[PDB]
RNA sequence: GGUACGGCGGCCAUAGCGGCGGGGCCACACCCGGUCUCGUUUCGACCCCGGAAGUUAAGCCCGCCAGCGUUCCCGGGUGUACUGCCCUCCGAGAGGGGGCGGGAAACCGGGAACGCCGCCGGCCA
RNA sequence: GGUGCCCUAAGGUCGGCUCAGGCGGGUCUCCGCCGUAGAGUGCAAGGGCAAAAGCCGGCCUGACUGGACCCGUAACAGAGGCGGGUCCAGCCGCGAAAGCGUGGCCUAGCGAACCCCUGUGCCUCCCCGGUGGGGGCCAGGGAUGACAGAAAAGCUACCCUGGGGAUAACAGAGUCGUCUCGGGCGAGAGCCCAUAUCGACCCCGAGGCUUGCUACCUCGCUGUCGGCUCUUCCCAUCCUGGCCCUGCAGCAGGGGCCAAGGGUGGGGGUGUUCACCCAUUAAAGGGGAACGUGAGCUGGGUUUAGACCGUCGUGAGACAGGU
RNA sequence: CGGAGUAGGGGGGCGGUGUAAGCCGUCACCCGAGAGGGGAACAACCCAGACCGGGGUUAAGGCCCCAAAGUGCCGGCUAAGUGUUACUCCAAAGGGUGUCCCUGGCCUUAGACAGCGGCCCGUCGAGGUCAGGGGCCCCGAAAAUGGACGGGGCUUAAGCCGGCCGCCGAGACCCCGGCGCACGGACCGAUUGGUCCGUGAUCGGGUAGGCGGGCGUGCCGAUGGGGCGGAAGCCGGGCCGUGAGGUCCGGUGGACCCGUCGGUAUUGCGGAUCCUGCC
RNA sequence: GCCCGAAAGGGUUGACCCUCCCCGAAGGAAACACGGGCGACCGUGGAGUACGAGGGGAGGUGACCGGGGUUGCACCGUCCGUCUUGGAUCACGGGGCAGGGAGUUCACCCGAGCGGCGAGGUUAAGGGGGUCAACCCCGAAGCCGCAGGGAAACCGACAGGUCC
């Protein structure tokens, strides 16, 4: 039997939580900043529901190209396409 | 320190990714050699083909030997004293002992081809191509006993 | 310069639970009362308002402790279990072995560990 | 394992407060305490959540309008319809403020073209201008569950065509659960005595003579069962030759070893193979050979076309049911 | 921007299911679409990727005869023709003073059997006895036409264990010559180009399919030629050409035919249970 | 090995064969002399010698050579076309020869290899002339293009401002 792919599917331990977290994150990471061709990793926080894209590409690093709003617009490689995401600096982490 | 590789096996039955890296290393065809240096980088290549080559390090005497027999410039033609003694104001026993140990390397004489394409060995390979040389065969890490090889091969 | 004071914080258990000894001009507390700002499906017990008669007993502050929990290091367990590539190696077969590379978890013995780092004050001189 | 729904609150925000379970009191909802959540969440599973995303309340209706861009279904790598997300502007709610709010904490609860209905305010109908009525743009809704969407019941044994070993019945190959023939161990039974004989429960196998499973060869090669005729082979031996143990006195029986030279027949009902029965006999063994053998016979059975009965069916008709 | 083909896959390794055979997927090494050398023969197991003529050294593996090269060397085991099987194609649980070895206890100048008599002396006086672990072989072990280590045959092997020394053996690798291809350059052209030079360890297998250049057949417009001193056609032969094919010699025959340039087409056959005619 | 062999192929300006020398790629001995190993054998010297594909030259002998027909020996080799994962198949087509025998034509659309004119390009039906189905001149009706947006009413743009 197949199935389609959705949000939520085979999600039970990539977005599962440690135990030990268990609430809201530290708050230097809703503030975090970014700039223009900075590098950043796509890292999902599951307590927060918002600005949070697909996990197919958890664990992915893409490059920063803009802002809209409070969200920061992401690019990725995707084999040779190229795809653009809207994503909340909770989501994100720099690299070094 | 220099390293010497020679090919052994073919690539028919094997990965995809050995034939490319044994592509890149230069090594298309087989009883094929090649100069290296020594660096992580290299290692870690040779280590992905043990499996179809032998190498190891090589010697000031057989360096020039080799040169003197089996090196080729482009066109196909050979190697020569008065060659060596124009382009560059040393011969050829001195140019090895400068290439084996720094000071020099091979491509800083014109028109130098980085393979060398040798015989097959005399008396034959003297034991299997399916194990390593430790354990009884010819392939692998092979050390100062490469030389002994290659002069068969020369 | 001094403090057995304080407010806002960062890392978020090496900080936690439990146990003990000591301290109180200035400051935080526990306290007396509450008409009014506020309200308790019923009580100034909770929360809000004004003072201090009293004391440090509790919370706060200084110091220590390895009983439980967490984290890191030293030796063992052990180069054990599992594993990537190659093999005209073993074996009736199931499954095992050799070479080149990576490499645990439990458990045992011994250490450390009962929080570290910022900004601003207030008062004594 | 679940959805083809439910909710004016179970939806938005503001404030306050903490759960299940147990211990200790009081009798058959009351006070205190321990309690990382062992409860609850509108509905499955998974995930998330404690000054809360749970419970108690107060005020509201962002379950709105006009429009952009991006992710998924559908990875890499094409897309109609649907779904989600980040925003600009407008009008508003809650709140002291910051801030949040484009339905339900996240992942299910649904649907093209054409046609019709409703809403809104504008464009148009053959020389011109009016009235009635028609056509268009925009938005919402009525359904296709075979859910990327035909409007729709059956017999063929009188059957036809085009094709298939891409696909069965039949023999072959493969395999061996089943099948036939065996073994290890020693519980226990045998007056007592584990092995004369029997050998449980459990464990290990050979063969390919039953039956199944699969689908590798063959869809016009031949499609078949039994019988008669004729030749040959295996041994896991029924008699005939030779031996060993006995719970072998003799006559016999039981169990085992070598041995495949010869033999293994006649009849009754049934299409039968096998099975059953009679009278004899030294004994009246079991299997293979394309289930040996239709360019060797026969033709009883089985699978055409005719007809009868019983059941089933409105009927045409069917029956691995009989004649 | 244009032209396709492909919508039955299979060996081998990994996973789910299944008594198993098989079924469903995954990986991208091979067959399909892949010659040659070996496995007795074998689609996918080993070596190895192939223009043409020649020379030499190796790989896989082999060296008693078949059959090219060892009746090879050292040490040890097997007596069962076991075996003489990398994989393709090959039997167990349970057992064995069969033999060759490791280990650890107890005994010993009188031990472990015997014999002479009542635990014992002497007596023949030197190695015994108990357990556990391994290697090879044996029992367990029965089929159908007449037989299969590939066969003959092999027993201090021509078998197995552990090691060693020399030879044989591909189209692989080295060398010599020749052909083509791709890239670049020069010169040269009445038009898609031609002659030469350099480079190629990193060019030289091919089904479906796509692209480039050439051979051949009939008619037209032009140009240049041949023929009764023998055209076309037919037979047998020589030379050139990778080749499709061209041209000459001899014979037969008795009137028409070819080349170059450009155009045109009822333009090339081994097959259709093809059609006609003949045998 | 037997047989044909005139010409068109070579050859008496000398065929086949014979011997002699020089150069010589990759490769490459042996006898023999000294020593190492229980031994099969190895090391040093002999020796990069003798030889070696081919490239040149100097001579003797004096008529075949290449080619063709058939056949002996040794080695190697399971036909052809076809679908199929898979063909020597106990899968289909296949007695022999000769001649015939299968991507054509129109109309629209997408692209290219060349050629002409060029903000314009192009003629159709037809008409006139001629040496009369070839040739020459006229004929722009219409179609495409130069301005697009929008269902429609209707409205109506940069012959160059900056950068790489």
């Amino acid at each position: 039997v197949k199935k389609a792919h959705s949000f939520r599917r085979k999600t039970r331990g990539k977005l599962s939580k440690h135990p030990r977290r268990r609430g809201l994150p530290p708050l230097t990471r809703f503030l975090q900043e970014f700039e223009v061709g900075q590098k950043v990793h796509i890292v999902i926080e599951p307590s927060y529901h918002k600005g949070m894209p697909d996990p197919r590409f958890h664990g992915r690093t893409g490059t920063v190209v803009g802002k809209r709003g409070d969200a920061y617009i992401v690019q990725i490689t995707d084999g040779g396409k190229v795809k653009t995401f809207f994503i909340h600096p909770v989501h994100l982490r720099p690299q070094k | 320190a220099k390293l010497a590789l020679i090919r052994l096996r073919s690539g028919i039955r094997a990965r995809g990714e050995v034939r490319d890296t044994l592509a890149m290393l230069r090594l298309h065809r087989i009883n094929h050699l090649v100069i290296v240096d020594d660096t992580p980088s290299y290692r870690g290549m040779i280590q992905k083909v043990k499996d179809y080559i032998t190498w190891g390090e090589i010697d000031k005497e057989t360096l020039a030997k080799l040169l003197r027999k089996r090196g080729r410039l482009i066109g196909n033609k050979p190697i020569t004293d008065e060659y060596v003694k124009e382009k560059l104001g040393m011969t050829i026993e001195e140019f090895a002992e400068k290439v084996v140990n720094g000071e020099m390397k091979l491509r800083d004489l014109p028109n130098i081809k980085p393979v060398f394409r040798l015989h097959p060995p005399r008396g034959g390979l003297k034991g299997s191509k399916k194990r390593s040389f430790k354990e009884g065969g010819a392939l692998g890490y092979r050390g100062e006993k490469i030389n002994e090889l290659i002069e068969r091969m020369l």
